[PDB]
């Protein structure tokens, strides 16, 4: 039994991408949360092994030194879409001379979003679409600014999400401790309780990436001594 | 059930499944009102947030200066189309020193929307658009689906729930060509309220208004500049 | 308007077969009896004309073709598929021809002409060809008979049958066939091992015969078959 | 409105407008909508059909999988 | 007159059902039975039947008298990884 | 034999106060020795708080307004704000370099309000290039004009002068003379003269009378 | 069983499916009759109103192809407009390269040709839309063709195409026509759609009309205002009596 | 409709009578009619 | 041409090519790989040979470059079409950039190209996995294993391939720095760790060992021999702490 790449469900949407959501579900956890002071970024690496080292999984990339990014789902299908990003971000500096806003990087992802098709197309395009969804982070002149992208092409400004594989059960506790007056030092310790409930082994200096993005600073990602530092208060 | 997997094959019956399916992607969308004057064309939308901490997708999408669409369905194919119809209207400026007058850029959208409901394994575009413009015919809005089709109204809506607010609209149609700016867009809300459940309201932060007239350039109002039309609002008893 | 589709349709089966060769095999012997005899200074092709009425007129088509001076075809199957492949042949005598100014010899030939069916066992979308040619030549002092099947082998004969009763008449040849044959029996020979597979009464204008020595390939006037014909000659 | 007589409804139905919400239904089905109002004025608590009630009957009646995705408007 | 839909269970159905078969056995104190929700993904309520049964397993194969939290993480990864090579669930989806 | 381009004279001018940018040009558009119209600004209003001026090859003017004219539309969509001074001074440049091989004939002085609130003026060369001054003359009487505001505005080759900035009042009478003065012994200005103020209030244009010859 | 699924595929009977199916897409719309006269041709279409809010005598089903061609659809109007500016396209390519009007005979025959190249194939899907070019000339007189999804073309002096195209087929012959002036169709035209059309299958109606003949020169209009109240006062009269 | 007939004719009306489970093999739906078979203590006629 | 889609998503979120191609990895032959501070050794197990074949032709650890070599594990046939693609990158990045390729960026281009081949048309996965092993520009050694899916980690020590989910199991609690301070103690790690899935002795493990700046050495059987007799000597001087 098969069909198109580009069906629709008699329900009303289409096959793939309700599918490829599924394969999100299936992703660590990233959580940002969006301050006045900055944005953070905390996603768990979720090592497999000991003889891993828990230093060349990258699920936070810089973007530019004004946006930041966090992967949750399949890691492997975020290299085309990172890569368009910067190629994005770039040309927009190449011409314009200037930074780009966050939401207009995310909007020039997402029209990637929807762009498989199996044919009437080049013998390059897409056959499925991306099984990815991010968390670009950045601070330009509107301050700092959270945008969650998932594979439907629908991006949209959140104060503080969640995705990947505890999605359902951090965003829940998320509503319960974010308010708009917070700072940076408050909210890298409020996402890192919750990241501490929903892993799965205990909370190392080697189990997490954070970044922060703040308007007196660049992309900045927190080292394995800093980290040490904001485990040892919890 | 065999029929369903292409818009290229007939049905028995004579329709086509995929592009009836198409039809039910704009009913999941958010409520949109769009109703006009006889100098005045009017956007409202109910926008939509997924969570307490997210903000709402935007539901009114400027297009030129005398154009606005209002999406419901896939988003990503609302950019798609919406992209195109930026280009016709920088196409008109550049050539013919003019803006584009509306009813000859629905046709556009027409012919660009018919071509994948015929070839192979391409699909149609799963979006429909509400088209507020002014031109040299006075304002119109323009209702266009995935099956291609397209109409002048007076006064439609589309999105979920939408019926409700097609009725309250065919009962007041008689009394919108006599309305001043400030009357017709307490009908549209007064419209879009009858789309919610019976145990919420209009607020400022899910609600969507543009405008466009004779001497104003389409625009669109968020949160506080909605609130000069909010503040009146007659009160919407059970 | 269309694009074309780009998946072969002759696939392997679990047997280690390729399927739709093995069908189209199957059309060849269902066509009209066809019989070659390589003599030792010439070459016979002889077939049974196929005709159901007396309303067609038995000269506005020819299963003997030349493809060249030195070249003959007949074919055992689709007639439709047969026109295209004498068709692609004569292109590549005269690509040949073109650019050596030679007679493309008939080894050269049949090893081209069986690479263009062998595409279409290959190519997206089609089908094999429903014909097996049996090619005579007579280049450099001596007579070839090769035959091409739909997969794409060709075979040298001596002598050899095709399409209706295939088995039956090489058999037949098998005893009959003895070297060192003057051209004119090849002819005689290969007329009786028609008869072996046909069911009627022979006449001028219901087989046709081509033969092929060092004066070059002809097609046998009616007149000329006629005489053959004394069952005699 | 030929099935609703047998039970009390209000006055605030609207046929016109529930008719032109169905669309490729059968008289089976729109036989059902009206057993289903019912059924969601059985379950609420009251004893009057609103026209609240059609609507949430004509969103059981009519084949619909629980698509809990419909959030991209 | 109505068709009742039988959807997988989502996060939320998974966390109740592994209650519903696991409080039966013998568990050591802390079973985060959120984690083995999380950890699942679109699976069948029969495939959480069978999870249990093997977190059992393991705990008699070893002699111990007690399931503990390592002993579903390994049967939770015995009953779902491997076996979900041949899993129903996928293909038999699409007819529902 | 054909050749693509005639110079259509004009003459374009700017200066960068400290609230203020003017951008001047007469309005004779002329060819060879005939004169074709008296009235034709060579001064479009791009933004709020941004004119530029082309000057040189008419035909090439006309295009090169229309691209820039949509292509800040197209950055407006997709940003949601309109562009800044600094950012169509960039953007501009780059139009001009994708065709370094049959190349636009225009001489660009943009002149506006970049963020802080300040004067700014850059200008282009045909090819493309661009550093930010606070005033340059192009076109035709561009080597009259050059020596008149390095004098006036820049005090350059004078000692024993104060250095107050330049008075909105000192500008407009400034520019008036300079026209007026480059009309006697150049050929290709006179007629009329845009003069556009743009403050931080939107842009208004005076209208001012030269010689006709 | 599998010889729907393709418009490349012949059944065993001997018949394309998926052109059977398209034509009857058509036959469930609304109905449009075509009547030619000795001195131009007439057009009525049944447009039904499914709201009052729609705009009124807007999103016609009446187009324009060429100056002096009307093409008058029913069927699935999407595909409509698509055979509306494939037909503007040739009648553009006949002026350009020949220098002249282009003839009505010939115009049908490049229309059908081009909607039977969309039933050979696999990879398209043959139009749900039939429809008929009217025209006028002083060297031709009026003809009047029609066209279907097959991609069949007709010469015919009536005809009728949608949902009751048997009941008009019937009106158009009992009505003598190669002898009655333009002015005199018009009304047969509008009485003809009155009787047609039911308003307990159906909510209510606009009737259109189109000339095209020595009335107008050659061009082809829409019938002004006053002259189509007329043929709504004398087709009311005629369903009194 | 089985425990308390009552309350569905006072209304007025007349509930539904049959009930399609559906869902991919093992979700519950003999599960939940092991359920109902029991407790519902009114005659149970299943066919295989 | 051949516009279709092989690599769709499940309904249940995987991708099954890229699932069944890991399988095509595990019907393949055990690799492993340790990296010690001046060596790093990767060991093919099997040498396939039959008494008539060449070693010369059934080699399983090529050599992109000079400081980066690779081994494999899943159908050959694929696999030399990324070594050659791997091959031609390693120069393409001398010319343009005047170093030689580090570990990583050698990676993340065979990497990206079995990405792309799960997400174009017409194309099956690569159904091979990989070790890429080398030395950075600062004498670092680097071991990289990549999948079907194209996704790669560093690792310390890792096998791939046939029998290798027992092969880390040996791994975890052997790989210490007790182990892996001479040349001479990294070697016999890896030997000893293919010993426990090869059933033929050590007569059947071609070996490779790379040193800091020096080539791709292949150790011929005979040292092969001798440092299997000095683990099998290893396993009776056990026989010191069990009296
Ligand atoms: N929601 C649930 N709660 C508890 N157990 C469940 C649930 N769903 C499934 N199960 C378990 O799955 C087992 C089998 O389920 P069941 O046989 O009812 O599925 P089914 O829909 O009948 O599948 P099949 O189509 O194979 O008959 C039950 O014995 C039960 O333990
Ligand atoms: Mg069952």
């Amino acid at each position: 039994y098969d069909r198109g790449v580009n069906t629709f469900s008699p329900e009303g949407r289409l096959f793939q991408v309700e599918y490829a959501i599924e394969a999100i579900k299936l992703g660590s956890t990233a959580i940002g949360i969006q301050t006045s002071e900055g944005v953070c970024l905390a996603v768990e690496k979720r090592i497999t092994s000991p003889l891993m080292e828990p230093s060349s999984i990258e699920k936070i990339v810089e973007i530019d030194a004004h946006i930041g990014c966090a992967m949750s789902g399949l890691i492997a299908d975020a290299k085309t879409l990172i890569d368009k990003a910067r190629v994005e971000t770039q040309n927009h500096w190449f011409t314009y001379n200037e930074t780009m806003t966050v939401e207009s990087v995310t909007q020039a992802v997402s029209n990637l979003a929807l762009q498989f098709g199996e044919e009437d197309a080049d013998p390059g395009a897409m056959s499925r679409p991306f099984g990815v969804a991010l968390l670009f982070g950045g601070v330009d002149e509107k301050g700092p600014q959270l945008f969650h992208m998932d594979p439907s092409g629908t991006f949209v400004q959140c104060d503080a999400r969640a995705i990947g594989s505890a999605s359902e059960g951090a965003q829940s506790s998320l509503q319960e401790v974010y308010h708009k007056s917070m700072t940076l030092k408050e909210a890298i310790k409020s996402s890192l309780i919750i990241l501490k409930q929903v892993m799965e082994e205990k909370l190392n200096a080697t189990n997490i990436e954070l970044a922060t993005v703040q308007p007196g600073q660049n992309f900045h990602m927190f080292t394995k001594e800093e980290l040490e530092e904001v485990i040892k208060d919890i | 059930n065999q029929y369903d997997n292409d818009v290229t094959v007939w049905s028995p019956q004579g329709r086509i499944h995929q592009i009836e399916y198409a039809m039910e992607a704009v009913k999941q969308g958010s409520a949109t009102v769009g109703l006009k004057s006889k100098t005045h064309a009017v956007l409202v939308a109910l926008k939509r947030a997924q969570s307490e901490l997210a903000a709402h997708q935007k539901k009114i999408l400027h297009v030129d200066n005398h154009i606005g669409i209002s999406i419901a369905g896939l988003t990503a194919d609302a950019r798609l189309l919406c992209n195109f119809m930026r280009q016709e209207c920088l196409d008109s400026r550049f050539v013919f020193d003019r803006p584009l007058p509306v009813s000859r850029l629905v046709s556009l959208i027409g012919s660009k929307t018919q071509i994948p409901t015929q070839r192979y394994g391409r699909r149609p575009y799963g979006v429909g658009l509400l088209i507020a413009g002014y031109d040299d015919m006075g304002p119109h809005i323009f209702q266009t689906c995935p099956s291609a089709n397209y109409f002048d109204c007076r006064a439609m809506s589309i999105g979920a729930r939408s019926q409700s607010a097609r009725t309250y609209l065919e009962r007041h149609m008689s009394e919108f060509m006599e309305c001043n700016l400030n009357e017709l867009v307490k009908h549209g809300l007064r419209a879009l309220r009858e789309t919610l459940p019976a145990e919420q309201d209009l607020t400022t932060k899910n609600v969507s208004i543009g405008i466009v007239g004779k001497d104003l350039e389409f625009t669109i109002y968020d949160d506080d500049d909605v609130s000069p039309f909010l503040e009146g609002l007659e009160e919407r008893p059970q | 308007a269309e694009r074309g589709y780009s998946f072969s349709l002759t696939t392997f089966s679990p047997s280690g077969k390729l399927v739709q060769i093995e069908y189209a095999l199957a059309a060849v012997a269902g066509g009209a009896p066809s019989v070659g005899i390589k003599a030792a200074n010439g070459v016979v092709l002889a077939t049974e004309k196929k005709q159901k009425s007396i309303l067609y007129d038995e000269r506005s088509v020819h299963k003997v073709e030349p493809i060249t001076k030195h070249i003959g075809l007949v074919y055992s199957g689709m007639g439709p598929d047969y026109r295209v492949l004498v068709h692609r042949a004569r292109k590549l005598a005269q690509q040949y021809y073109l650019v050596y100014q030679e007679p493309i010899p008939t080894a050269q030939l049949v090893q081209r002409v069986a690479s263009v069916m062998q595409e279409y066992t290959q190519s997206g979308g089609v089908r094999p060809f429903g014909v097996s040619l049996l090619i005579c030549g007579w280049n450099e002092g001596r007579p070839y008979l090769f035959q091409s099947d739909p997969s794409g082998a060709y075979f040298a004969w001596k002598a050899t049958a095709m399409g209706k009763n295939y088995v039956n008449g090489k058999t037949f040849l098998e005893k009959r066939y003895n070297e060192d044959l003057e051209l004119e029996d090849a002819i005689h020979t290969a007329i009786l091992t028609l008869k072996e597979s046909f069911e009627g009464q022979m006449t001028e204008d219901n087989i046709e015969v081509g033969i092929c020595n060092e004066a070059g390939f002809r097609r046998l006037t009616p007149t000329e078959v006629k005489d053959y014909l004394a069952a005699i000659a | 409105q030929i099935h609703s007589r047998k039970m009390n409804v209000s006055p605030d139905v609207n046929y016109e407008e529930l008719a032109r919400c169905t669309d490729d239904f059968n008289g089976a089905q729109c036989k059902a909508v009206c057993v289903e109002a019912g059924m969601i004025a059985l379950r609420r608590g009251a004893t009057e059909l609103t026209h609240e009630d059609y609507m949430e009957g004509i969103l059981e009646v009519q084949a619909k999988k629980k698509a809990n995705l419909q959030y991209y408007a | 007159d109505r068709k009742i839909e039988f959807s997988l269970p989502d996060l939320e159905g998974r966390t109740h059902i592994f209650k519903i078969h696991a409080r039966s056995m013998s568990v050591e104190r802390d079973i985060r039975f959120e984690l083995l929700a999380r950890l699942c993904p679109n699976s069948t309520g029969a495939e959480i039947r069978s999870v249990c049964t093997e977190a059992g397993m393991f705990a008699i194969r070893a002699r111990r008298k007690i399931a503990t939290e390592k002993d579903f993480l390994e049967a939770v990864n015995k009953v779902i990884k491997s076996y979900a090579k041949f899993s129903a669930t996928p293909r038999y989806m699409t007819y529902n | 034999r054909f050749s693509p381009y005639v110079f259509n004279g004009g003459t374009i001018l700017a200066i960068a106060g400290e609230d203020f940018a003017i951008v001047a040009s007469d309005t004779r558009l002329s060819e060879g020795f005939s004169i074709h119209t008296r009235d034709s600004p060579k001064c479009y209003k791009l933004t709020d708080k941004t004119v530029i001026g082309c000057s040189g090859f008419h035909g090439d003017c006309l295009t090169l307004t229309k691209i820039i004219e949509a292509r800040l539309k197209m950055y407006k969509h997709s940003n949601n704000k309109a562009m800044t001074t600094g950012a169509i001074a960039a953007m501009l440049s780059t139009i001009l370099y994708s065709r370094r091989f049959f190349p636009y004939y225009v001489y660009n002085i943009i002149g506006g309000l970049d963020e802080e609130g300040k004067g700014a003026v850059y200008s282009f060369d045909p090819v493309g290039s661009y550093q930010r001054d606070s005033f340059k003359a192009g076109g035709s009487a561009s080597a009259m004009l050059q020596p008149l505001l390095d004098n006036q505005v820049g005090f350059k080759n004078m000692q024993n002068v104060e250095h107050v900035p330049l008075s909105l009042d000192r500008a407009m009478r400034l520019v008036k003379d300079v026209f007026i003065s480059a009309a006697e012994r150049d050929v290709y200005t006179g007629d009329a003269l845009r003069i556009c103020i743009v403050t931080k209030e939107g842009i208004r244009e005076e209208t001012v009378s030269l010689r006709k010859d | 069983t599998g010889y729907d699924l393709s418009a490349s595929t012949f059944s065993p009977d001997g018949r394309v499916f998926q052109v059977e199916y398209a034509m009857k897409a058509v036959e469930n719309s609304s109905t449009a009759i075509g009547i030619r006269c000795k001195d131009g041709v007439v057009f009525g279409v049944e447009k039904l109103v499914l709201s009052k809010l729609y705009e009124e005598g807007s999103n016609k089903r009446l187009f324009n192809v060429d100056r002096h061609v009307g093409m008058a659809v029913a069927g699935l109007l999407a595909d409509a407009r698509s055979l509306a500016d494939i037909a503007r396209e040739e009648a553009s390519n006949f002026r350009s390269n020949f220098g002249y009007n282009i003839p009505l005979k010939h115009l049908a025959d490049r229309v059908a040709m081009y909607v039977h190249a969309y039933t050979l194939y696999s990879a398209v899907r043959p139009f749900g839309c039939s429809f008929m070019l009217g025209s006028y000339s002083v060297n031709d007189g009026a003809q009047l063709y029609m066209i279907d999804p097959s991609g069949v073309s007709y010469g015919y002096w009536g005809c009728a195409i949608g949902k009751a195209r048997q009941a008009a087929k019937t009106e158009i012959e009992k009505l003598q026509m190669k002898e009655m002036t333009c002015r005199d169709i018009v009304k047969e035209v509008a009485k003809i759609i009155y009787i047609v059309h039911d308003e307990v299958k159906d909510k209510a109606f606009e009737l259109e009309l189109s000339w095209v003949g020595e009335l107008t020169n050659g061009r082809h209009e829409i019938v002004p205002k006053d002259i189509r109240e007329e043929a709504e006062k004398y087709a009311k009269e005629s369903l009194k009596e | 409709p089985l425990l308390h007939p009552e309350r569905f004719v006072n209304l007025g009306i007349e509930p539904p009578k049959g009930v399609l489970l559906f869902g991919p093999p093992g979700t519950g739906k003999t599960l939940c009619a092991r359920a109902v078979a029991n407790r519902t203590d009114a005659c149970f006629i299943r066919v295989i | 041409s051949y516009d279709r889609a092989i690599t769709v998503f499940s309904p249940d979120g995987h991708l099954f090519q890229v699932e069944y191609a890991q399988e095509a990895v595990k019907k393949g032959s055990t690799a492993v790989g340790v990296r010690g501070r001046d060596i790093v050794v990767l060991g093919v197990e099997k040498k396939s040979v039959a008494k008539l074949q060449d070693e010369r032709t059934v080699r399983k650890i090529c050599a992109l470059d000079d400081n980066v070599c690779m081994a494999f594990a899943g159908l050959t046939a694929d696999a030399r079409i990324v070594i050659n693609r791997a091959r031609v990158e390693c120069q393409s990045h001398r010319l343009t950039v005047e170093d030689p390729v580090t570990v990583e960026y050698i990676t993340r281009y065979i990497a990206s190209l079995k990405q792309r081949y799960t997400q174009s048309n017409g194309r099956r996965p690569f159904g091979i996995s990989a070790l890429i092993v080398g030395f950075d520009f600062d004498g670092t050694p680097r071991l990289y294993q990549t999948d079907p899916s194209g996704t790669y980690h560093a690792w310390k020590a890792n096998a791939i391939g046939r029998g290798a989910k027992s092969v880390r199991e040996f791994l975890e609690k052997n790989y210490t720095d007790e182990a892996i301070e001479t040349d001479d103690l990294t070697i016999k790690l890896v030997i000893k760790a293919l010993l426990e899935v090869v059933q033929s002795g050590g007569k059947n493990i071609e070996l490779a060992v790379m040193r800091r700046d020096q080539s791709l050495k292949i150790l011929n059987p005979e040292e092969i021999e001798k440092y299997v007799a000095e683990i099998e000597k290893e396993k009776e001087e056990n026989e010191k702490k069990k009296q």
